């Protein structure tokens, strides 16, 4: 039960462009899927025709919309399931997906009194690393279906390189949905809106957010009664498989009318913890792309480094165009952020400050599942918060993963999920996502944050 | 006249009510860096909702009062 | 010291508008002014020629704003001085009553979560009636500009009809002021507003008012986050002196396309207490002019003359085109407004219920002078809401007096001016207005009840 | 632990509070009936002007604590 595709039997990048991508590529690269280069090599021709994912003027717009979040100006909602699964790759899903993104989107947007940039983990987000590479029960590890399979068998758990076609050809369904989705009514505020109010009526913790929902509302009513009656949604995955990212790239004029590549499998990308290898071929992938990028700083960060970062990846200091993601942990990133923040800070550029306060908080349950506590990840954008306002420094954004679905994944939040609940609803084919209650529970709080 | 009996009943659940909540604050605060000081989170989530729950009794404005005995305990959310 | 106008040396009305306007100024008419026909024919002659002060297309705009008033979903905000006077027509003067209306209709309109229409006492308010004809120094009675001289004289209070231009003169000179500024950056919503956080901040009832002047902040800053970024003040006065409202009369084709006599005065006029005889000259000439008007009850009306009202100036059932304006005084309206309205109500015609907390609540002071205590206008409106939420009818608007100026001719307030202080600034020509922090102080409670 | 020590003089200080503000409301809305059965206004102004100001010793929180008390007693305005 198979589909099937012809192999083609694209015009050649300046001289400039060629040879610094192949340096790029050339350098080591973590975390890459084994299989052979002969069928991966056949895989990115297909993908070399392909209509894109993106294109040019979009990351060019959104690359301006970023420079005002670096400036202090806007807040930047990153968000959407862990992994991309091709089973759950359903209307449904995106769709519930969408309006989670939304609704949070509308709460941020009221408690920071500035705009707020809106980029999904989706359409892409197919590929995940794996610190072991062999999991529990002994098998060949799951990386992600870019790559191979969920399910728990020797024969799922093989790197099958059609993947790659497979995965180009969820991602722009989900992306025609997406921006089907967004210029249609699902975008109105007043409608998005109206989901969080059922939301504040349905929540045992109704009473905790009830009357900022009211204040929202009232915010909403007063647009209106002033005379005014839609939604960008940018798409974004960890670019961790080179094989992917290099079919998608795209050579177009760019922000100063000389040609430029943009990866246009999204509007951006990140790289992770597990592959930013200063001399790699991520970082220096990153490099030749003109495509907003992001990079996860964990706990053994020096202000250093991250400066080296800044100077690699914004060599000409573009407002924006580098986000810096924090993941931590809670008990650490007060003690852990402020240098790396001071020196940073001090070289001139501006990056995004994003906070990302679910990896580095997970911890295996007394189930056998992975989980996260609520109170935990809050404390991290708190403490994340903390830290920001003390330097005086824009706490530019957060970087969640969520469903729009019930599921039970995460510990604590408005519904005490316990650790015997774990059970009844994990769905997720990676890191444990805060259902939809969760997501919004923490837009809430996100937004007092952001208030004063 | 005679209204001002009770403006001084009044007076005084205030001052008093004032007193009161003049030691809550320091309460939270003490479990605040209490529970801090073993890498603890500021924030107790589900025991906010124990608090809100509190104050149910009077009605929709319970939960608001709540809050601000919250807020005046662990403080602003992010600052 | 006086300039001069020529007497000139406008076409035919349909013979039924000649016919029952003919028929209405025959009627008797209370307090009209006592000067020569033939002085008073002179100056008409003059005002029947001269450029209007409003035009027929914003009376029939008003009148649909209007209607969404009667019909629950808007709200109408009606201010200005009590009495206009030729020596205060002056820039700054009008500047701080539009700015004074402005900051009142941004409060009222997140209030009320639907919009505020706003119509100001000004560009014609220069005449009043008096229940006695010989004021308290023996003099013959101040009758507003429009007719006498407020100075303590026996030859400033002789009633010149030359009053009449002077009068006209002076209201399109305010008027295109007025039009001048509201189409100004004076409208803009958010400059509006940070007057009103100026008064929070300087006020000593700042923290009566800060968390909701906090709250439209946050409301005003939603809408620039979501992409927004003028003003309509329309011209009212009490249509007192027929031989006024006579020459301002003009011919257009209405809301019917057949043709109308619209009063050019003014965009809207009201029929006062002592006026409203069921079968005078006033009540007939509003049944002849496409006006919105209104009509001032007080404590002597009965269900069943305000219907009267209803039928004879809304025949058409034109919801918004009659507005009834309720001065009982606070320890009156919760009893006497209710059967009121359940028999205005029962007719099927859709007035809006507008609240004047201020000609019911006067009182003489123990220094001379006569004043109002801020916390009996409160107690009106408030009553007057109490008694539409309990008959699940529509608070329409108020009908206040105001200046932008900081005259001290009420009592209470933020500032608790009392009996001692109503010396100090006590500038009006009649009536003790609100100065402009009780002004806000009304607007922001008013605010409060709008609520739920 | 050692943290619930305070988590039950919390418990006591709020049903307390609780108890406190659930009488100064009655005693509110006393005065309420009292000032209007003499055809007397439902507020009086600078009366909640002292009340804000009570409060204020909790810093900025403390007039949005002083007007919960005030919804309590004499009920929301226009309603
Ligand atoms: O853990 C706690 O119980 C204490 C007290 C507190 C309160 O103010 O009631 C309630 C919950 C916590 O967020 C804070 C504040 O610490
Ligand atoms: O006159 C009064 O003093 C009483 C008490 C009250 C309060 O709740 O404190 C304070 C002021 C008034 O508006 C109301 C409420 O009546
Ligand atoms: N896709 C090519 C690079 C390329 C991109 C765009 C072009 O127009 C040309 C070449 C690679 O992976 O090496
Ligand atoms: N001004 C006239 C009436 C009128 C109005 C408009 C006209 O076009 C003609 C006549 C009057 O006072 O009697
Ligand atoms: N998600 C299914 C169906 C699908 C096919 C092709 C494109 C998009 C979706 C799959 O991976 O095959
Ligand atoms: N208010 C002055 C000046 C003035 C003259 C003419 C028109 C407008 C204003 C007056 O009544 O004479
Ligand atoms: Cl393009
Ligand atoms: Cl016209
Ligand atoms: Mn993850
Ligand atoms: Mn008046």
């Amino acid at each position: 039960m198979n589909w099937t595709v012809d192999i083609p039997i694209l015009p050649p990048l300046p001289t400039d462009l060629r040879t610094r991508l192949d340096a790029a590529l050339a350098k080591p690269a973590a975390q890459q899927p084994t299989w052979p280069a002969d069928q991966a090599l056949a895989m990115r021709t297909v993908l070399e025709s392909v209509p894109p994912v993106t294109v040019p003027s979009e990351i060019v717009r959104l690359q301006e919309q970023l420079a005002q979040v670096a400036k202090g100006e806007a807040f930047l909602l990153q968000g959407g399931d862990c992994a991309e699964t091709f089973m759950d790759n359903t209307e449904p899903h995106i769709r519930g997906n969408v309006r989670a993104l939304l609704q949070m989107a509308v709460v941020l947007t009221y408690g920071a009194s500035m705009p707020v940039v809106k980029v999904a983990r989706i359409a892409g987000q197919y590929a995940k690393p794996r610190s072991a590479d062999i999991d529990a029960l002994g098998l060949r590890s799951y990386r992600g279906d870019m790559i191979n399979g969920f399910a728990p068998d020797a024969a799922a758990r093989e790197h099958d390189p059609s993947r790659l076609v497979r995965a180009y050809a969820n991602a722009s369904a989900a992306m025609n949905l997406v921006r089907a989705l967004t210029s249609s009514g699902l975008a109105s505020l007043h409608l998005v809106h109206d989901w969080n109010r059922e939301f504040v009526r349905t929540s045992p913790a109704g009473a905790r957010y009830e009357a900022l929902a009211t204040e929202i509302d009232r915010g909403l009513r007063f647009m209106s009664a002033c005379g005014v009656a839609t939604a960008e949604i940018y798409a974004s995955h960890e670019a961790l498989v080179l094989d992917y990212e290099r079919a998608m790239l795209r050579l177009s004029d760019g922000d100063d009318g000389e040609p430029q590549l943009f990866d246009l499998s999204a509007h951006t990308v990140w790289i992770g913890e597990r592959t930013r290898q200063i001399d790699g071929a991520h970082i220096a992938f990153a490099q030749v792309i003109a495509n907003p990028v992001g990079v996860k700083l964990g706990p053994n960060m020096t202000p250093e480094l991250a400066v080296e970062y800044v100077e690699r990846l914004d060599p000409h200091n573009k407002p924006g165009r580098l986000t810096l993601v924090s993941r931590m942990g809670n008990h650490k990133v007060r003690d852990l952020l402020p240098p790396i923040v001071e020196k940073v800070q001090a070289t001139g550029h501006q990056v995004i400050w994003q906070c990302d306060p679910m990896h580095g908080n997970t911890h295996e349950s007394s189930t056998g599942f992975k989980t996260r506590h609520f109170d935990r990840i809050v404390d991290e954008v708190q403490g994340f918060f903390e830290v920001h306002r003390a330097l005086g420094t824009h706490p530019g954004g957060i970087h969640v993963e969520i469903t729009g679905e019930n599921v039970t994944e995460c510990l604590g939040g408005a519904q005490d999920i316990s650790e015997t609940d774990l059970a009844g609803r994990y769905e997720t084919a990676c890191d444990p996502r805060l259902n939809t209650q969760q997501s919004l529970e923490l837009a809430f709080l996100v937004a007092e944050m952001l208030r004063d | 006249p005679e209204i001002d009996t009770l403006r001084e009943e009044i007076d005084r659940l205030d001052a008093e009510i004032l007193a009161l909540v003049k030691r809550r604050a320091e309460v939270s605060k003490a479990i605040g860096k209490a529970r801090m000081a073993s890498g603890g989170t500021r924030l107790v989530h589900s025991r906010e909702m124990k608090v809100i729950e509190r104050y149910s009794e009077l009605g929709p404005d319970g939960k608001d009062l709540a809050i601000l005995l919250l807020r005046l305990g662990r403080g602003r959310l992010g600052h």
